[PDB]
């Protein structure tokens, strides 16, 4: 109630079905256009000229076979703007040389900054702390090094993962054999943020549903709760006996409790960027040194390790030729590693 | 040197174990 | 109630290709090669 | 690119004569190929002994010749070794070992021929992945 | 409570079926069409079962080249 | 609507099957409706199964678990296990579809029909969970019926045309059972047996006289046990023992199936005698020795002496020793030279593999057995692609013996899980704490503290 | 009271620091002798043979490993299923050598876990609580049984099971992806959306009733110490959370209700882990992951290439290479 931006204001943040804000201006738009360029593509592009693959429904694909594929190598980090100089204004051409890639990385991209405007937003207004927002920073943190960094420090867009259930399946498969990244120190944080997050996810769920205090008549005890109620619903003190007895630890402080299960898989996902941005370098942990030059001098020398290193040799040979179609590459049958038989 | 250290922190941490669960704060109502 | 509201316009953004794209799909279940 | 006449065009005899197969022959052939030879033979290699694949190439170096429509007929009713010098019907389905491999027993000389032609056909298509194994996958 | 007409009511009514027994199916036949006219291939340059390859051609029309690979393609095509 | 929303019985709508344990009318009803949907499923699938089957390809080729059932009861099949009549099928499928229908119309009735509750109405007919007498009576009656069922395999093999016999000599074939095994040392003694490798408790089970012997026994022992039940009480030490309510019954009966559930995921994929591999297809051991016998019947045909044949390891590329010497075959197949199957025996001697059977003996039959076993293999995509997972398509196949196993593994699997829920549930509801705990007379308030 | 009735007084005493009960004596056997043999082995066993081709592999710290390389080898591709205690080996010489510590820790593992579960439903019965936190801790348990016991049984050798190792572990999955294309099955797919899920609610839950703590504290002390143990009153502000979050995405999207919110952090990774489980546990009787490899072909039979036949080359890259000693013949049919 004053000048147009007051006004504006005033109107951006009714309270509505769907709340909107400031921030709805970045996000709306950007997440529309990368959801529906993702469906567009899915069912009707192909990526044949980009991957030599077909990857929509109207080829013949299915939902775990279809993708938005990147770019080709050629492309090297272009933008791929449709005006821009590769597709020249030309929609199609510009479909068939990946532009929707870029197109849904980068609408994706300002998406997500819109999504993260959106916590700050909506907190503000409704008078909460921004944790929210800040937890969110993890699935930023994953998509910017994954999506952006590591394609920027490889060749090209064509090494970034394409936009597909099937397609991202290769793009781990390929992270084991050229990066060797279960080995890598960053991924298994990650590994232990998620799959502890999920522990305490369940954990936390059965302990409050198998300490709930009788509320209620109903042997069905959802009813027997009320938002506005003083009290807590289940018992922290009959929670931390059973804990402290089974496991040997409890928690005793709620509020260190949900901080805690805001910090383990927001801090794994962080760890699990920074050795992405490692394998845009390809600053891998591939090896162990002194396990190679024992298994060098040692015939009979032999661990899980070195195990692990034949099957990625594997994975490189059998898979190259057909995956980076743009290094033409002819591997004799001759030359292809394989053990006996198979 | 290196089963040494390897050992030397496992140990540290079945160590832990034992204070945090028996010399832990207790927990007061 | 007002018919044409953000949320009105929110719901017909994705139901509308929906629709269009599961004709679409469904068409594609008889294309042959 | 499509199936034309022209991919469907093989060699009838060891004389040169051609036949020219329908493509509901050719469908005929896949899908008879399927019922009774594909657990061993899947995209032209050999499961139990992997040494003889189904190549045209190696269909022509057999005895009697087997790279013609005539040869592969007359291998389904009487299957011999590489070389000619042994019938193998007792451990190959044949038309006349029908009695101990009964999905040939309802196979019709018209049956044979789109499976001849399938055996004909699909390296005409498929190049060296017919036969090639794995390594072509 | 946000103003709006509940979907329950909204999905309930006559009127809505009126309106929406002819916008539904009047989509999902354009999408069909889309598709059975041809012509989502040539929005997409999505190849068709019978032009991923020339009749003797065995080699995959990869783009090599960033600023004339809309020439390449459009060779390729030819 | 007596009983039939949350504020009345206490129960949310999708716990609302729990608003029937004190119904035991309208109980009875979804019990038997639930049985006619069992029976239904029986029918229909055999139907479906005959509808779609081709009599000259292996069963296992075409998707078929019912009419593996059938055949393996000497009912339509002849030597080696080609199909002579599919009438016997026809008719198995029918008479369960058509008497589906009949407990259909019971349980329909019961549910929605018939008295809600059956103890106003008939005193032999209501029961009470508590009444630990009317309990042990109805178990005991159960009893009996399993006992005629088991009897009726007895009577089948015995007496009304026999059973399909895989072992038979001079090959498979239907076979009356004349001498079944009485001996309780031999019926006990499988369930003493290791569950272990070369013992598998009573998954080795490799004999139809100890097949038809032990249900026999079962059949007696469960007649036996029923009249037991139904003429006493239970002793004071099983009173102490157990929980007595509806849903802790539940429980224990829901951790029998889940233990019978693994236990039949067993059965199907190492068992080939109540499984014939003609019908089922071959087991997974069975299939890998298979492919180590057609090449060592090869080779050999090309001039390879299998027994002197060193391979890169230093093991004998075909032929190798058992970790208690006994000659098997070598390769990966190593750990399967606990697998017997008719078409393998004849070439095992007191020490194993026979070198000198293998040189001289190998039947043209065996070598088509083991190629046929070799190339069905139970391995395939979920979307029955047959073979290895990194195949190419051409192959519509997964084994009957994967459908089997996998299936029951799942199932045994959350049967084990809803024991556990309903058990648990059922000790808190006996003890008055399944609501929550009393805010206050929270019990853990009146203990000391840990430290 | 007689000895036997002091004795189970005391086992099934509420007032131990660790509770005890009929769980517990087996447990506590059963995991002490997995952990300690565990520990020595992971330190000292010497090379195992696994793969039963006399190519024993290296698994402990002072025969030349790391903590990430180091693992209890599972035990000989000979042995298959038989059950190798140590009275079956001639000395602990060949025990070591067949790979007898593995079966030793995992059979005792697998019955401790089972019994650190029924421990679970027992405690909560003497405290008087609802039953089923034990159910939850069935999805790791099933996830453990899967790759330890279920999969040996199907594959026919406990050489096949999960190795008790950082480095063994991955071995186990790129063997698995080679073998069943487990990516591609809707199971794994199921316990990735499980854990992926679990990780996100998980924030999201800590994020939201972290942001609504009730002002109790000033800035210089943790908000922490706003919370006291054992207090009556809810230390956030759930009405508010729901504010928040029914206006981040729409109201009906967001739980008003603690006790359906908590119900649905219990189930959505339990559910989703229990499918995990049972993709290893029936990939073990080999019905595997989709197989599309050339589902897509043109009009002439030319196979188009889909991401799926990408992913069966990176498998045959596997498959092939994988134990390249062992296999003789043409197909690896377990
Ligand atoms: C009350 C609870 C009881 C608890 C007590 C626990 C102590 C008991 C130990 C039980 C566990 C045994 C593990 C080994 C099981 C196994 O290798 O079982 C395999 C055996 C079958 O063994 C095989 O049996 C075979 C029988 O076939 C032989 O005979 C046949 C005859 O036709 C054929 O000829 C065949 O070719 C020939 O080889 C051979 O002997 C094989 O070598 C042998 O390996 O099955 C069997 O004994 C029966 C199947 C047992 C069920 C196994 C299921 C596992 C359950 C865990 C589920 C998850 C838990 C979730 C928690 C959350
Ligand atoms: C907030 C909404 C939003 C945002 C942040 C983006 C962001 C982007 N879009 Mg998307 N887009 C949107 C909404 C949005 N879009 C909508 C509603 C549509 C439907 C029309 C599209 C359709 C679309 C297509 C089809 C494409 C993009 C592309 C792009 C990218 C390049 C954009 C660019 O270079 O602009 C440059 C312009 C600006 C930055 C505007 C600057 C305004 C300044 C401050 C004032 C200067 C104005 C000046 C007076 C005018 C003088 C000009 C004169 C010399 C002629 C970038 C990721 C491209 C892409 O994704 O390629 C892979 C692409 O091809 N968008
Ligand atoms: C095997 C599956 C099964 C069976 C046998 C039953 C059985 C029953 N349920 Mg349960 N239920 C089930 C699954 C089942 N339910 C599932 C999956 C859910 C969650 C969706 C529920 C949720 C549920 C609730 C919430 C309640 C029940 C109740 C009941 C009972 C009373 C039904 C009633 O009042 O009908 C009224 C319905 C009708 C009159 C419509 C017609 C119903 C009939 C049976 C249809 C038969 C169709 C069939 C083709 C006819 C063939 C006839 C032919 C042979 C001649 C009945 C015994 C109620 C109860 O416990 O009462 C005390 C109750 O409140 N059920
Ligand atoms: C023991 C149960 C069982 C088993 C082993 C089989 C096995 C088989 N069936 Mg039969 N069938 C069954 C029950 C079973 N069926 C039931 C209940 C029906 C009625 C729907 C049928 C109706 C039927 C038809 C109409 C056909 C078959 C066919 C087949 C074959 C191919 C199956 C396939 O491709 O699966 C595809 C696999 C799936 C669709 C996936 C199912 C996975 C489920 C959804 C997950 C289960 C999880 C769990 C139970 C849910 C719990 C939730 C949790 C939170 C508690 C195979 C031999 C085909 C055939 O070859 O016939 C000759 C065929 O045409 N079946
Ligand atoms: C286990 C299943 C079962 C049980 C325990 C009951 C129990 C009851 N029924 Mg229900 N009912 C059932 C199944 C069952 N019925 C089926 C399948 C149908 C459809 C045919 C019905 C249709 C039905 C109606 C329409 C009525 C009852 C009634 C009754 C009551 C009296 C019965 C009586 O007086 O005995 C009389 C018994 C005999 C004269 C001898 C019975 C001879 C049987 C059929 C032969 C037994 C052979 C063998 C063991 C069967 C094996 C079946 C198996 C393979 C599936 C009682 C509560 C009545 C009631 O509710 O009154 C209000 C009533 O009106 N029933
Ligand atoms: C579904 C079948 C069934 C069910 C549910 C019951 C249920 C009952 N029975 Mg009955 N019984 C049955 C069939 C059944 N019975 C049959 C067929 C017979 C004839 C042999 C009997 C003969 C019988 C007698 C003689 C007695 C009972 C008793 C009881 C009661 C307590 C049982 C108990 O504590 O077991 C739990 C088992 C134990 C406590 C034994 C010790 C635990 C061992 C070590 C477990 C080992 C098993 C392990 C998992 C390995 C399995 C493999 C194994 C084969 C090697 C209860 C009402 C008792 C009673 O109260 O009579 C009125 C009693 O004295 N039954
Ligand atoms: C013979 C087997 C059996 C029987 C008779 C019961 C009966 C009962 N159960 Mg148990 N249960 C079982 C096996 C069984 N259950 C198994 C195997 C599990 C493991 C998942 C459970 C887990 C379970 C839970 C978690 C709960 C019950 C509850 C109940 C009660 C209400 C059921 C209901 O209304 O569902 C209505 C049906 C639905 C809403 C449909 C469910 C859809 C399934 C999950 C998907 C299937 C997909 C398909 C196969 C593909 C009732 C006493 C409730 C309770 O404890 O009451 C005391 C309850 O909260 N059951
Ligand atoms: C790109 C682009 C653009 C845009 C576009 C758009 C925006 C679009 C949208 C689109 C859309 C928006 C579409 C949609 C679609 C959808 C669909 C296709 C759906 C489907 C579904 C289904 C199939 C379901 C399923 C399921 C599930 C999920 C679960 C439950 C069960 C079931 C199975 C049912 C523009 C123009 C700017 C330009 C440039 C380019
Ligand atoms: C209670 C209840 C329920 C349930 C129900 C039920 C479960 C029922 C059952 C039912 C049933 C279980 C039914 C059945 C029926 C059957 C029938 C109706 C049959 C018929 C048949 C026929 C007619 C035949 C024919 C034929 C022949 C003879 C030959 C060949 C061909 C043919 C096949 C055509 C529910 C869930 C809904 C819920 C509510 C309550
Ligand atoms: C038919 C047949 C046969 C035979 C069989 C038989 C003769 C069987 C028997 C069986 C039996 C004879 C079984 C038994 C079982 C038992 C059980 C399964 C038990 C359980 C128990 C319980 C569960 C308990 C519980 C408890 C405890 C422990 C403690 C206290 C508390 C209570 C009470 C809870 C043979 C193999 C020859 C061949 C093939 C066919
Ligand atoms: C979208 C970003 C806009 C940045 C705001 C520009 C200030 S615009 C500002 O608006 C006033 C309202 O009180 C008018 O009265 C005044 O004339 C004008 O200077
Ligand atoms: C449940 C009622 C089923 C009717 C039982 C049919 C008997 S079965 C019948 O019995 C003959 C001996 O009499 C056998 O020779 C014959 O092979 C067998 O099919
Ligand atoms: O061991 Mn461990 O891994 Ca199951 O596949 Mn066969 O075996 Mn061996 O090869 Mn692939
Ligand atoms: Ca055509
Ligand atoms: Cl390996
Ligand atoms: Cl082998
Ligand atoms: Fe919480």
């Amino acid at each position: 109630e004053r000048g147009w931006f007051d006004i504006l204001d005033d109107w951006l943040k009714r309270d509505r079905f769907v709340f909107v804000g400031w921030s709805g201006i970045l996000l709306f738009p950007c997440a529309y256009l990368a959801l529906g360029g993702w469906l567009t593509g899915t069912t009707f592009v192909t990526s044949w000229y980009t991957h030599g693959l077909a990857s929509s429904y109207l080829e013949g694909c299915n939902f775990l076979t279809v993708a938005v594929s990147t770019p080709a190598n050629s492309m090297g980090h272009s933008l791929l703007l449709l005006w821009g100089p590769e597709a020249q204004g030309d929609f199609t051409r510009w479909c068939q040389l990946g532009g929707l890639w870029t197109f849904i990385a980068l609408h994706g991209a300002f998406g997500l900054i819109g999504f993260m405007l959106r916590q700050f937003e909506i907190a503000r207004l409704v008078g909460v702390r921004p944790y929210n927002a800040i937890a969110f920073s993890a699935p930023i943190a994953v998509f910017v090094s994954v999506f952006l960094i590591y394609p920027l420090g490889q060749s090209s867009w064509f090494f970034a993962p394409s936009f597909g259930v099937a397609a991202i399946f290769r793009f781990l498969l390929f992270f084991q054999g050229f990066h060797n990244w279960t080995l890598n120190p960053f991924h298994m944080m990650g590994v232990a943020g998620v799959l502890g997050g999920a522990l305490l996810c369940a954990i936390h769920g059965a302990t409050v549903e198998n300490t709930l205090f009788q509320d209620g008549e109903g042997a069905s005890t959802f009813r027997a709760f009320n938002p506005t109620q003083a009290e807590e619903t289940y018992s922290m003190v009959t929670a931390n006996r059973f804990w402290s007895q089974i496991f040997g630890i409890a928690f005793s402080n709620k509020r260190w409790l949900h901080f805690f299960m805001l910090f383990v898989p927001v801090t794994g996902l962080w760890m699990s960027a920074i050795g992405v941005v490692g394998l845009a370098l390809n600053l891998r942990s591939y090896d162990f040194i002194s396990q190679e030059i024992r298994a060098a001098e040692d015939p009979e020398f032999e661990t899980f390790y070195t195990k692990n290193l034949l099957l990625n040799e594997g994975i490189r040979a059998w898979m190259a030729p057909q995956d980076q179609p743009h290094e033409n590459f002819v591997f004799p049958e001759e030359v292809l590693p394989r053990g006996n038989a198979l | 040197m290196e089963t040494i250290t390897y050992v030397f922190i496992f140990a540290c941490i079945i160590a832990l174990f034992f204070f945090a669960i028996f010399f832990r704060e207790p927990p007061r109502i | 109630y007002p018919i044409f509201t953000v949320r009105w316009v929110a719901v017909h953004t994705l139901a509308v290709p929906t629709i269009f794209f599961l004709g679409a799909i469904a068409a594609m279940q008889f294309i042959q090669r | 690119a499509e199936l034309t006449p022209e991919v469907l065009t093989v060699p009838l005899n060891s004389e040169g004569k051609t036949i020219t197969l329908t493509e509901k022959q050719y469908l005929e052939g896949k899908r008879l190929f399927q019922y009774a030879c594909a657990s061993c033979h899947v995209g032209g290699i050999t499961k139990t002994n992997p040494s003889l694949d189904l190549r045209t190439e190696t269909l022509a170096l057999a005895t009697p010749p087997r790279d013609n429509i005539e040869g592969l007929v007359d291998y389904m009713k009487n299957p011999t070794t590489y070389d000619g010098e042994q019938e193998i019907a007792e451990v190959h389905p044949s038309l006349r070992s029908a009695d101990i491999f009964p999905k040939m027993r309802n196979l019709t000389e018209k049956d044979l021929v789109a499976i001849a032609g399938h055996i004909l056909v699909e390296p005409k298509i498929l190049g060296d992945k017919w036969g090639g194994g794995k390594v072509y996958y | 409570t946000t103003g709006e007409r509940p979907f329950s009511d909204i999905i309930t009514s006559v009127r809505y079926w009126v309106i929406h027994s002819i916008t539904i199916p009047a989509l999902f036949i354009a999408g069909w069409l889309f598709v059975s006219t041809g012509l989502a291939y040539d929005v997409f340059g999505t190849p068709r079962p019978d032009s991923y390859y020339a009749q003797e051609q065995r080699s995959i029309p990869l783009v090599t080249d960033r600023f004339e690979a809309k020439q390449q393609v459009e060779t390729f095509l030819e | 609507a007596t009983n039939r929303d949350q504020e009345s019985s206490g129960f949310a709508w999708w716990a609302g099957n729990a608003r029937l344990i004190n119904l035991s009318g309208k109980l009875l009803g979804a019990h038997v409706a639930h049985a006619g949907l069992i029976v239904f499923w029986a029918g229909a699938m055999t139907l479906f199964e005959l509808a779609h089957f081709i009599p000259e390809k292996p069963m296992y080729e075409q998707g078929l678990i019912l009419i593996p059932h059938i055949a393996t009861l000497g009912w339509g099949v002849g030597p080696g296990g080609e199909v002579v009549d599919t009438f016997p099928f026809f008719v198995v499928g029918v008479v369960h579809l058509i008497s589906s229908a009949v407990l259909g119309f019971g349980g329909v009735y019961h549910a929605i029909r018939g008295p809600e509750t059956l103890e106003e109405y008939s005193s032999f007919f209501g029961y009470d969970w508590k009444d630990k007498n009317k309990m042990t009576t109805i178990l005991g009656f159960h009893l009996i019926v399993l006992g005629i069922g088991a009897l009726l395999l007895v009577a089948k093999a015995m007496f009304f045309g026999g059973l399909y016999d895989t072992w038979a000599p001079g090959g498979g074939d239907v076979r009356v059972i004349t001498n079944p095994t009485l001996d309780p040392r031999v019926i006990f003694g499988y369930l003493l047996k290791s569950p272990f490798g070369g013992e598998g408790w009573i998954v080795s089970v490799n004999n139809l006289e100890d097949v038809v012997g032990g249900h026999i026994w079962i059949g007696l022992i469960c007649i036996a046990g029923g009249i037991w039940h139904i003429l006493t009480t239970p002793f004071g030490w099983a009173r102490r023992a157990f929980i007595w309510s509806g849903e802790a019954y539940l429980s224990y009966s829901l951790g029998a199936l889940s233990m019978m559930g693994f236990i039949a995921t067993c059965f199907v994929w190492f068992n080939n005698t109540v499984y014939p591999s003609e019908f089922y297809g071959p087991t997974g051991p069975e299939a890998s020795q298979a492919q180590a016998m057609t090449f060592l019947i090869r080779d050999q045909k090309l001039g390879a002496n299998v027994g002197s044949a060193q391979g890169p390891t230093g093991l004998g590329k075909y032929l190798m020793r058992s970790p208690t010497g006994e000659i098997i075959f070598g390769g990966e197949t190593m750990r399967f030279w606990d697998f017997r199957g008719p078409w393998l025996e004849p070439l095992r001697g007191p020490n194993g593999l026979d070198l000198n059977k293998i040189k001289n003996d190998i039947q043209p039959w065996q070598e088509r057995r083991a190629a046929e076993y070799m190339t069905h293999a139970p391995l395939g995509s979920l979307n029955s692609v047959g073979g290895v997972a990194t195949e190419i398509n051409s192959v519509n196949f997964v084994s009957p013996r994967s459908w089997l196993a996998t299936s029951h593994f799942v199932l045994a699997f959350f049967f084990l899980v809803g024991h556990l829920w309903h058990a648990g549930r059922a000790r808190a509801a006996a003890a008055g704490f399944e609501k929550g705990i009393d805010r206050e007379s929270e019990p853990v308030l009146s203990m000391p503290s840990l430290d | 009271a007689n000895l036997w009735e002091r004795f189970c007084n005391w086992v099934t005493s509420t007032d131990n620091r660790l509770y005890v009960g009929w769980f517990g004596v087996i447990m506590i056997p059963t995991l002490l002798a997995a952990t300690i043999c565990f520990v020595i082995a992971f330190i000292a066993a010497p090379p195992v043979d696994i793969d039963g081709i006399r190519e024993p592999v290296s698994g402990s710290l002072l025969y030349g490993n790391n903590i990430i390389t180091g693992a209890v080898v599972p035990s000989s591709n000979a042995i298959g299923l038989h059950f190798y205690p140590i009275w079956e080996a001639a000395s602990l010489d060949e025990w070591l050598y067949n790979g007898g510590p593995y079966q030793l820790i995992i059979f005792h593992f697998l019955l401790g876990a089972s019994c650190y579960m029924g421990r679970q439903w027992e405690l909560s019965y003497r405290l008087g609580m609802r039953p089923w936190i034990c159910v939850a801790y069935s999805a790791p348990l099933a996830s453990a049984f899967a790759v330890f016991l279920i999969y040996p049984i199907g594959q026919g050798s406990f050489s096949d099971g999960m190795p008790l190792g950082i480095s063994g572990t991955f071995n186990f999955m790129i063997v698995f992806q080679a073998e069943h294309n487990i990516l591609m099955h809707p199971f794994h797919q199921l316990g990735v959306a499980g854990v992926f899920g679990g990780a996100l609610f998980c924030a999201m839950h800590g994020s939201l009733v972290t942001s609504s703590l009730i002002r109790e504290t000033t800035e210089t002390e943790s908000a922490n110490y706003g919370y006291k143990f054992g207090q009556e009153e809810e230390t956030y502000n759930i009405v508010a959370a729901h504010g928040y979050f029914g206006r981040l995405i729409f109201q009906y999207a967001s739980f008003n209700n603690s006790r359906s919110l908590h119900f649905f952090l219990a189930a959505w990774p339990v559910v989703g882990v229990w499918f995990a489980a049972l993709g290893i546990s029936t990939m073990a009787f080999n019905l595997n992951g989709f197989n599309f490899n050339h589902s897509v072909i043109d009009a002439k039979g030319n196979v188009i290439n889909t991401w799926a036949d990408i992913i069966n080359r990176a498998n045959l890259g596997m498959e092939v290479m994988h134990e390249r000693n062992a296999h003789n013949f043409p197909l690896d049919l377990a």
